[PDB]
């Protein structure tokens, strides 16, 4: 036997699917969704750490002139400064009064601790959803993991199960974002190759151990100070850092629907939207059939009490007549109201309890104990309690019955009003026949 | 290495009408944020000093808030409002108004 | 109410009642330690002044 349905896609809300075929009695079907996972597709760009500026002793010629050649190494900047005098602890250091000549130079490399302490950037592709689902029916309550995408099939007691596609392909990642410790970021950042001095992306790798650098941080030297041995530079501080102290509002606690964030992996976990469907195909082995099932006649239905809250705030006893003992599915054919109980037990004394949950003012439903079928209305009060700390665990319906009372009040209402304008139709009609005839 | 921090004060509640204000008692500069679980959230955060009292709306959709270092909480609102919804008309009237005021 | 004015309440001076309501809470205790852990809204009495 092959089935189809839709299941909401909310973290702990318990689900019934209704199964009947002929020849056997009806089965429930309880699926809960316990976490979900959802992970994009990422390509690194770059990476950015602090960095440190090497500059090296200065070469001072006595008596002489030097010329310094350029060198590959990242943001090399050399100059050659003459009529200087150097002073050391002891005295001067050359002969010559203003025939010498200091050579300065200075370039940047990334820090050593770059490997424990960088920032990625990455670029957010289509993201793939992966959950943990469990299943409850008869005598088997197992959890599997399956993946999201309309091509895992698990198996649970000789059952095929498909899962989804998702219905909603919406995403909370931007295109272009950064991940620091656990953080995520939907910032845009500077293209690899043009970074600029003071903010992110002063210093960009292609990847951690990549041998080449880009850095761009406005080094620039000066002419040192009479009679002192020093090379003087000025320069930009670290865009890291300034960006590590105003980055922003982190992702973590901006995301909608209430998607908790969590980095390796880059995920969103526990996203509320759309729906799963679900295909299965269950055995031959799983039913009752109807020879041994018990046969519930002359079913007839109320409701004691009820109060439209977040719990199960309502309770209804069903009457009947049966053969024999035994145990019936029961289950609630409208979406208004959500049942509790999956299986109940029956007996010949020929009374059972069940609960349920609404929202609306006066629910109408029909709920089927077995092969039976009897309906159910009933009025409810509001709540006094203002906030609670759980989840509804009803779906969200409010309008009424058309037999409610609001209902009941527009209907009369409306009834009077056209009852009304009918009559005085027909005497229209019927002045307007007997003037013609003359 | 792990190394060790400690955990703020729990914040005193006091409900309301679709909304909750808090009582904060800070004694470390502290941060403290919110945010909505609908399709557009509004999201806040600062950095606390002294004592002061915030008042943080909770959608039926639901409310996240995250105190110093403890794990955040999360909040929901109930279907409750004034009227009768089986009495006169204008009693019916004035719950669904209380429920959903635009619509009705 | 916790954190305000009139947190702890007595009829006078010397009188032998009480009433006090400050959100006291226990903690269980971190592994391989002694100690008793609480937390408590700070004084009211101070908040006023
Ligand atoms: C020793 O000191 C004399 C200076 O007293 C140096 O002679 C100078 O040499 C440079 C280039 O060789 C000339 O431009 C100067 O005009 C010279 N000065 C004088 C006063 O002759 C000499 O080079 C020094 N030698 C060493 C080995 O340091
Ligand atoms: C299903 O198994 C889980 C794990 O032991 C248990 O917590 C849960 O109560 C079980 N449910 C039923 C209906 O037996």
């Amino acid at each position: 036997y092959e089935h189809s349905t839709v299941m909401p896609n909310v973290v702990g809300f318990p689900y019934k699917a209704h199964i009947e075929r002929p020849g056997y009695s009806p089965l429930t079907l309880q699926m809960q969704v316990v976490e979900t996972s959802l992970e994009p597709t990422l390509n690194l760009e770059y990476i950015t750490c602090e960095y440190k500026t090497v500059v090296p002793s200065p070469y001072v010629k006595c008596c002489g002139a030097s010329e310094c050649s350029t060198k590959e190494k990242p943001d090399y900047q050399c100059k050659v400064y003459t009529g200087v005098y150097p002073f050391m602890w002891g005295g001067a250091y050359c002969f010559c009064d203003s025939e010498n000549t200091q050579l300065s130079e200075a370039y940047v490399d990334r820090s050593d601790v770059c490997r424990h302490d960088h920032a990625s950037a990455y670029k957010a592709h289509t993201a793939s959803l992966k959950a943990k689902v469990r299943v409850m029916y008869g005598n088997v309550n197992q959890t599997v993991d399956v993946y999201v995408n309309g091509d895992h099939a698990v198996t649970i007691g000789g059952t095929q199960f498909i899962f989804g596609p998702l219905s909603s392909a919406w995403t909370p990642f931007d295109n272009k974002i950064v991940v620091y410790k656990d953080e995520v970021f939907n910032q845009d950042f500077p293209p690899y190759g043009s970074g600029q001095p003071g903010r992110f992306g002063d210093i960009q790798s292609r990847t951690v151990e990549s041998n080449d650098l880009y850095a761009n941080t406005a080094l620039k030297l000066a002419r040192p100070s009479p009679g002192m041995v020093h090379v003087p530079y000025t320069q930009t501080p670290s865009g890291f850092k300034y960006w590590l102290k105003e980055k922003g509002t982190a992702l973590n606690t901006k995301a909608p629907f209430g998607c908790q964030i969590k980095t390796n992996p880059v995920r969103a976990m526990n996203c509320a939207v759309g729906n799963i469907p679900v295909s299965m195909n269950l055995p031959d082995s799983a039913f009752t059939r109807i020879v041994e099932a018990p046969t519930i006649i002359d079913l007839t239905c109320t409701v004691a009490t009820c109060t439209h809250s977040s719990d199960f705030g309502g309770v209804l006893t069903l009457t009947y007549k049966t053969d024999k003992n035994g145990d019936c599915s029961v289950h609630s054919h409208s979406n208004v109201a959500t049942l509790q109980e999956a299986t109940a037990k029956v007996k010949t004394a020929g009374k059972v309890t069940l609960h349920f949950s609404t929202a609306s003012a006066s629910p109408s439903f029909v709920v089927s104990l077995c092969s039976a079928r009897a309906t159910c209305s009933a009025s409810c009060e509001p709540p006094k309690d203002h906030i609670v700390p759980y989840a509804a665990s009803h779906s969200n319906v409010v309008f009424p019955d058309m037999s409610g009372t609001a209902l009941s009040w527009v209907q009369k209402i409306s009834g009077g009003l056209g009852a009304f304008a009918i009559g005085a139709i027909l005497v229209l009609v019927v002045v307007t026949c007997i003037g013609l005839r003359r | 290495i792990t190394c060790r921090v400690p955990m703020a004060r729990e914040p005193t509640v006091i409900h309301g009408k679709r909304e909750v204000t808090l009582h904060l008692h800070p004694d470390h500069p502290t941060l403290f944020s919110y945010r909505t679980l609908g399709e557009d959230p509004q999201y806040h955060e600062e950095w606390v000093t002294a004592a002061v009292e915030r008042t943080i709306p909770v959608p039926v959709d639901g409310m996240e808030y995250h105190w110093g270092n403890n794990d955040p909480v999360r909040l929901w609102s109930q279907l409750t409002t004034e009227g009768k919804p089986h009495g006169w008309p204008h009693q019916i009237v004035q719950y669904y108004y209380g429920l959903y005021p635009a619509a009705t």
